[PDB]
């Protein structure tokens, strides 16, 4: 009962590189679809597969091919990636094609960024800033801030960890990153997040706070030639302790 | 415009003889095949030249993909039915969907299935329900009626989309479908009087015999309306002669708004 | 063939919003609405194909075939309704045409506003000074920085669930020596009673 | 299941005339299921150059087909249609009656 499973969640590619996106569904559906989603426009179909053993082009097939491997699996291939293929890709499936009213079930999406050169790829710098004492005495609450700055492309996942367990209550992370230089097409990004707790919780010296950012970047086979460290997929974190 | 219709038929066969398709789908406008698809070719293709001439390759490509999907769905349904009937051997599953645009402007729409050539499930798009003929159909009825959106979709397709397609194809094929070729009609003796008509289009025609100005339908033998092979049709009707009394016999033919009477001297 | 829906709508928590979708297609085999939370997959909300209104919990979907128009009606808005809403129409060849989506933004109802700008504590690992504008009512808008070396994020709503407490906040930061929380949000119109603790 | 046996009708395209070219038609209808075998006969021998329409579908779920061949009728030559179907024990032969 997994629904639609597609991989990978994130991928950076160099112009000309090849890539396969995988999609499987365990719902015994007959029809499968690959879509791309871009800002300011509706979903555009790339290729679809009305049933096992047949596939056909959608609206934007150029630069892509597909394989309906079997009833469960529909893969999408970029043989020679191009910057215009930077997009978010969604696999979807439906019970069949003849169900006029039948809805689509979507996978979680795959975010692809295709770059002329990987010298623009940077992991985030992550820092945590402890609550203001004035806030604590004025409100009896305490807001920690996490800043994740200088990263590119926007392939990050920020999370807060309190006493070694991930928390969501009391957290707000910006839904969109800030372009550090709004005028540049390849500007690096910044992202802020807040975690707010009661002053009593912050004032227990054995409570531990950590902001963690998973960055999806380069892998072993990506070529690296710059003087700085190769910007591989990695986790960057920063921490604070409660203050009596 | 006289009455016209659009219909699509599916046939599935569960254990076909070698080379014979397990799945065929054919569209018609009136009596004219317009489209064909089967599991051997796996391609949807025109069957009338005015369809080929007015529908671009992307039309045939798209419906080819849809019919490949419908072929697989039909095989699954037939497998289910034959398992639930507990039937061995080769069995058939059929569907017919379509609509009529009547001369007075009114419309009809219909959707039904058959198993082994007998009614199995019949859609009522006014009550939005399925009529089941037996308990195998009744299980399917329950499942389909639990999907209210699909019933609504089918009502909309029958009432709106189907009629729009029909009007579109009727204009493509107007030189064929809207023409009139009047019948050539003759009487001869074979002891019965035979009234024989040929060369006419459209195929709808009514022939009968009147005796002294009265129509005794029970005494008349009506021949079928039959394709002559050249796009026109032929038909006949006979009545028995009474050797004991003289009577005025006349053949009456109605075709495309024109009535004809041939009195037998 | 085209489908149109507004780019963005903003409404208040607890209120009602109507998201419009108009379409011009060759043929019509039904209209779908999908919900798409930011960074997540679209999920199916509704389908209409005959004229009328269909209800489903707090959401209703309406369709007029002759006007080529549908709306998605959200009642008793909650913060979790913040998402994009995608309209899509199935054409005569059973292909979907997708609208570009409507981003729905929900303003929380801030019961007891206490607007303030606080200086967070420095991190020994960072050269940045960080300022938090917080606890302001949802009518306040946060402007981007006019200085290229000052970074200001837009407002964000946080929910302290244990205390049934929501608050707006925005963050400003810089490593410039000229930067102070007293001036961080000078390009924003902020409430007159905003609290600025002494340095 | 009920299997329906084919109705078989043999006739010319036009009223026949010795010495004048014509078409011999065999119209086979109302049958179910769809497998069927159709031959035209001249003097009891199978005609080779024979054409037929695609299998066709009736509203009542049965099938029909038209088999035809070009011919010139004469006084001597006898023509017929021979049909086999699962409903028939032996092939059924209908003569062309003019
Ligand atoms: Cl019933």
């Amino acid at each position: 009962n997994a629904g639609v499973t597609q991989t990978p969640k994130f991928q950076v590619l160099k112009t000309g590189q090849s890539m396969t996106l995988q999609c499987a569904q365990d719902m015994n559906h007959n029809s499968m679809y690959w879509y791309r989603q871009d800002p300011g426009m509706g979903l555009r179909l790339i290729y679809y597969s009305a049933s096992e053993g047949t596939t056909d082009k959608g609206e934007v097939p150029n630069g892509y091919n597909v394989s309906r491997l079997n009833k469960r699996e529909f893969s999408l291939r970029l043989e020679s990636a191009a910057p215009s293929q930077t997009s978010v890709y969604f696999c979807a499936s439906s019970v069949w094609t003849g169900e006029g009213s039948g809805e689509l079930f979507f996978g979680e999406g795959s975010r692809l960024t295709v770059l002329e050169d990987l010298k623009n790829v940077f992991p985030p710098e992550v820092a945590v800033f402890e609550p203001s004492e004035a806030e604590i005495s004025h409100t009896q609450k305490a807001t920690l801030v996490c800043l994740a700055t200088g990263f590119y492309p926007d392939h990050v996942e920020l999370s807060w960890w309190v006493n070694g367990k991930e928390v969501h209550s009391g957290v707000c992370t910006d839904p969109q990153p800030l372009k550090e230089q709004p005028a540049l097409n390849d500007s690096r990004y910044a992202l802020s997040s807040r975690l707010r707790v009661s002053a009593t919780f912050w004032q227990n010296p054995r409570n531990h706070f950590r902001c963690q950012v998973q960055f999806y970047g380069l892998s072993e086979n990506d070529e690296w030639t710059q003087d700085r460290a190769k910007p591989v997929t990695q986790i960057v974190s920063a921490e604070a302790w409660g203050r009596a | 415009m006289r009455t016209h219709s659009l219909r699509y038929f599916h046939l599935g066969v569960s254990d076909p003889i070698h080379g014979v398709p397990e799945f065929i789908s054919v569209g018609y406008v009136d009596s004219h095949p317009i489209t064909t698809y089967d599991s051997v070719t796996r391609q949807k293709e025109p069957r009338a030249p005015w369809m080929a001439e007015n529908l671009a390759p992307d039309h045939w490509e798209r419906y080819t993909q849809l019919l490949r999907g419908w072929q697989q769905m039909f095989k699954v349904e037939l497998k289910r039915l034959q398992r639930h009937y507990n039937h061995s051997g080769s069995h058939t599953y059929q569907r017919m969907i379509g609509c009529e645009l009547l001369e007075d402007g009114s419309t009809t729409g219909f959707l039904q299935y058959a198993y082994d050539g007998q009614d199995f499930l019949i859609f009522n798009k006014d009550t939005l329900s399925w009529l089941a003929v037996d308990n195998v159909a009744h299980t399917i009825k329950q499942a389909w009626e639990a999907n209210q959106h699909e019933l609504l979709y089918q009502k909309n397709w029958l009432e709106e989309e189907c009629i729009a397609w029909l009007k579109r194809f009727l204009e493509y094929g107007k030189d064929t479908l809207q023409r009139t070729e009047p019948p050539l009609v003759r009487v001869n003796r074979k002891t019965a009087l035979f009234c024989k008509a040929h060369g006419f289009y459209p195929p709808e025609i009514y022939m009968t015999w009147m005796k002294n100005g009265e129509e005794i339908v029970q005494e008349i033998d009506y021949g079928d309306i039959l394709p002559s092979g050249d796009g026109t049709y032929q038909a006949w009707a006979s009545i028995e002669l009474d050797p004991q009394s003289s009577n005025l016999y006349s053949c009456h033919v109605e075709h495309s708004g024109v009535h004809m009477v041939l009195q037998v001297p | 063939q085209n489908i149109d829906q507004p780019t963005e709508m903003t409404a208040t928590e607890g209120a009602i919003v109507q998201i419009n979708c108009t379409y011009q297609t060759s043929g019509f085999n039904g209209l779908f609405w999908y919900q798409q939370h930011a960074g997540e997959a679209p999920t199916f909300l509704s389908y209409n194909v005959l004229d009328g209104l269909e209800e489903k919990g707090r959401f209703s979907s309406f369709l007029s075939r002759s006007k080529g128009y549908s709306y998605l009606l959200l009642k008793e808005l909650q913060m979790k309704d913040s998402a994009s809403y995608l309209c899509a129409v199935k054409d005569s060849n059973y292909q979907l045409i997708w609208g570009a989506g409507t981003k729905l933004i929900i303003k929380p109802d801030i019961q007891n506003p206490d607007p303030a700008v606080y200086q967070l504590r420095d991190s020994k690992s960072s050269d940045k000074s960080v300022c938090l504008f917080t606890d302001f009512d949802s009518q306040t808008n946060v402007s981007q920085s006019k200085d290229s070396d000052v970074y200001i994020t837009d407002k964000c709503v946080l929910d302290m669930r244990s205390m049934d407490f929501k608050s707006n906040s925005a963050v400003a930061w810089s490593n410039k020596s000229d930067f102070a929380c007293a001036n961080a949000f000078n390009n924003s119109i902020i409430p007159e009673d905003t609290f600025f603790p002494s340095p | 299941m009920i299997q329906r046996t084919p109705k078989i009708q043999v006739y010319s395209r036009h009223p026949a005339e010795n010495g004048k070219s014509n078409f011999l038609n065999c119209y086979v209808s109302g049958f179910h299921p769809s497998d069927i075998e159709v031959d035209l006969l001249k003097n009891g021998e199978r005609i080779e150059k024979v054409e037929h329409s695609d299998l066709s579908f009736s509203k009542d779920w049965s099938f029909y087909l038209l088999y035809y061949t070009e011919f010139t009728p004469t006084e001597k030559d006898e023509y017929a249609c021979r049909v086999n179907h699962v409903t028939l024990s032996q092939p059924k032969i209908v003569k062309w009656d003019r």
